[PDB]
């Protein structure tokens, strides 16, 4: 039976006694509770660290994947040689262990990554302070926390205590955590921010609307919970932000579900707020909870600033994006269709499909591990009632990266998103009269960081006007909606040399073909988050009959080293079209980078005031010979910095460099080394070293 | 105020 409600609950035994107990047991013997501290105040190291200090709620908010501080006072002090005990975490009126919403958490000798555990850091008398860390992929929601001992009879739990219920949100500071966002800045803006600026009017003509977010106000986050309750959303997948925004971009609006909001534009808004009356998201909530009934009326940028409270509240970061001269596609060809009257005045039966001055919709960031990888980052969600997706209104989450290069096929709306950004008009009386490429989309934007300010995003949804890419890609999205193969592969890519993309054409037909094709090199996290585009290049290519055709393209260093991170990797975009039948061939594949070693031992003992010896090994892992190698050898408190040269380092060959070090400071320090040369560049190796 | 501006 679905376990869809945060706010029902069972019922836990307090005395879960097991078979036939024999009457006069005494359970004098095993520990119980007389006391839970969450050190849950909003001036104290849980909320303060975990970012929830904000919140008006007086009940302990934590953020999934950190650990926070409890303590529990016991009858006696605890003793592991006879004592047993765990604390539980529940969630829902069915809770199951395999679906999450039945969390044991063991006291363990040491936290392990990733994993709920807790470990005992403090005892005094009869308490013990516990770290209690969580799993990163935890869901969110508000659970019921209880201690339970365990005895030969059964378990000994803790009684219901609404005062120990405890929220867990999605964490952006936690880097295994989904919705891991890596800049300071860009996490107090979009996540910790409850005011915000939304763009409208029309291009030459910008307004801005304040608008309070509010996410932090008294009831906030208990109605983004009830939005999933009424949603009849599983509990077991609201751990997952793809899941939560896409519910989220459904219960914003009131069609199908009984949602937030009830959208109008009829200018008179009979029994009802009128949409422009608003100022913020918070009187439309909990208006939502204790109507527990739609609110009347919105329009998009309502729509959007209480989706962006949603989101924001949960700890999934968020923005509100303004969309100028924004297309609505009704029937899914990707197109504007505009029909016209032999007059000349737009044939208004006809004609279904429109374009507004502006529509304004929401940013959702979150890695996407059901997309392939360069795909996660900022997400288009929807709450303006438009089209149906799969039966119901909602849009999203549509990767952005995979609209600019009109990857539509990547789920979910991502064609009915690109049309919103880059459709065609298409003027047609049937005569198709005229075509405009450059109307749709005109500008894109954002509130910037710290100020009020606007912020030029265009570019990241589409290329811009009249560069061949943005036709390349204008058709790569029609496509997915001339007997010539395309593939590609990038041969033996080293990390700080150059390398080289290789493109292949086989032509089948007996036919000569022109190709017009783009290239767009990106580097991407390892989550596959992007991170920006290195290279870009169109090139011609001329195809002659029954052929094979490599086009060899190289990407230098120079090109690339500058923007790598730990683990990056490369996602490549080749998109080529056939000029004689405008045939479309899209690709995008990653690699990974081979990574040489640069081997760090130490022989000696490793105390500060005494000699010990440093070994740098490094291997050749290249087929051609390096030359004026230079490794370089930095250990802050171990060593000053030292160089040596090698002229000329064999393929396949192996240096050694032995360096005679005293450390000055003891403690935890680290070792650090470089090698450059004339080719291969800035390949490093480390060594964490304890010096006495 | 939000409007169709064109069909
Ligand atoms: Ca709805
Ligand atoms: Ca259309
Ligand atoms: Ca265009």
């Amino acid at each position: 039976p679905p376990n869809n409600s945060n706010a029902a609950e069972d019922d836990l035994p307090t005395v879960e006694l097991q078979g036939v107990v024999p009457r006069g047991v005494n359970l004098q013997e095993f520990l119980n509770v007389t006391s839970v501290h969450l050190f849950k105040e909003r001036w104290d190291t849980n909320k303060v660290d975990h970012h929830t200090d904000k919140y008006e709620n007086n009940k302990l908010i934590v953020r999934r994947g950190q650990s926070f501080y409890v303590q529990i006072d016991f009858s006696r002090p605890y003793d592991p040689r006879r004592d047993l005990f765990r604390v539980e975490y529940v969630i829902g009126r069915y809770p199951q262990e395999n679906k999450g919403t039945y969390i044991p958490v063991p006291i363990v000798s040491e936290l392990q990554s990733g994993k709920w555990g807790a470990k005992i850091v403090m005892r005094e008398d009869r308490s013990v302070r516990l770290s209690i860390q969580s799993s990163p992929k935890c869901i969110v929601g508000k659970f019921r926390m209880y201690v339970a001992v365990w005895t030969p009879y059964g378990v000994l739990r803790t009684s219901r205590n609404p005062e120990t219920d405890t929220y867990i949100l999605f964490n952006p500071w936690c880097e295994d955590d989904a919705v891991y966002l890596d800049n300071e800045k860009e996490r107090e803006e979009y996540v910790l921010n409850d005011i915000g600026v939304i763009f409208y009017g029309e291009v030459n003509d910008i307004k801005t609307r304040s608008w309070s977010y509010g996410q932090f106000e008294d009831g906030i986050l208990d109605t983004c919970l009830y939005v999933m309750d009424r949603a009849q959303m599983d509990l077991s997948g609201r751990g997952n932000p793809i899941k939560v925004s896409r519910v989220g971009s459904a219960m914003v609006n009131a069609k199908d579900d009984e949602g937030v909001l009830v959208g109008s534009w009829d200018n008179i808004y009979a029994y009802g707020v009128p949409p422009s009356a608003w100022t913020g998201s918070v009187d439309i909530l909990l208006e939502y909870r204790s109507s527990e009934n739609p609110v009347r009326y919105g329009q998009c940028w309502v729509f959007a600033g209480v989706f962006n409270t949603f989101l924001r509240c949960l700890g999934i970061p968020a923005r509100i994006v303004t969309n100028y001269f924004s297309a609505h596609d009704n029937d899914a060809n990707l197109q504007m269709d505009i029909f016209l009257e032999e007059d000349g005045n737009v044939n208004s039966k006809l004609t279904k499909d429109s374009v507004w001055n502006y529509h304004c919709w929401n940013e959702a960031w979150m890695t996407r591990p059901d997309l392939p990888v360069g795909f996660g980052g900022w997400q288009a969600v929807d709450s303006t009632p438009q089209e149906n997706s799969d039966g119901m209104y909602r849009c999203g989450p549509a990767s952005v990266q995979a609209i600019k290069h009109g990857h539509v096929c990547f789920q979910f709306d991502a064609p009915f998103v690109f049309a919103e950004v880059n459709s065609d008009l298409i003027y047609i009386t049937h005569v198709v009269e005229n075509v405009d490429a450059t109307h749709i989309g005109k500008l894109i934007v954002t509130k910037q960081i710290g100020g009020d300010g606007m912020m030029d995003i265009t570019d990241t949804y589409k290329f811009q006007e009249g560069q061949e890419e943005e036709r390349l890609a204008l058709e790569t999205a029609l496509m997915y909606g001339s007997n010539v193969d395309m593939d590609f592969e990038v041969e033996n890519a080293v990390l700080g040399k150059d390398f080289k993309l290789s493109i292949t054409f086989r032509n089948n037909s007996h036919n000569r073909y022109t190709i017009t094709a783009y290239l767009s090199a990106n580097i991407t996290f390892y989550t596959g988050v992007p991170k920006a585009e290195f290279k870009k290049e169109t090139f011609d290519v001329t195809l002659e009959p029954l052929s094979f055709k490599k086009e060899a393209v190289l990407i230098q260093a120079g090109e690339y080293m500058g923007q790598l991170l730990e683990q990056a990797s490369l996602h490549f975009f080749v998109t080529a079209r056939i000029n004689e039948t405008r045939d479309v061939l899209a690709k995008q594949k990653s690699t990974v980078l081979t990574i040489p070693e640069i081997i760090i031992k130490v022989r000696g003992t490793q105390v500060v005031g005494s000699d010990m010896t440093v070994i740098v090994e490094f291997t050749n892992p290249l087929k051609e010979t390096l030359r004026n190698v230079w490794v370089h050898l930095d250990g802050p408190g171990v060593t000053r910095p030292m160089k040596k040269m090698f002229r000329e380092i064999r393929p396949n060959s192996t240096v050694q460099w032995e360096e005679v070090c005293r450390p000055w400071v003891s403690g935890h320090r680290k070792l650090i080394a470089s090698m450059s040369s004339d080719s291969l560049r800035h390949v490093y190796g480390e060594l964490d070293v304890q010096i006495q | 105020f939000x409007v169709k501006v064109i069909g």
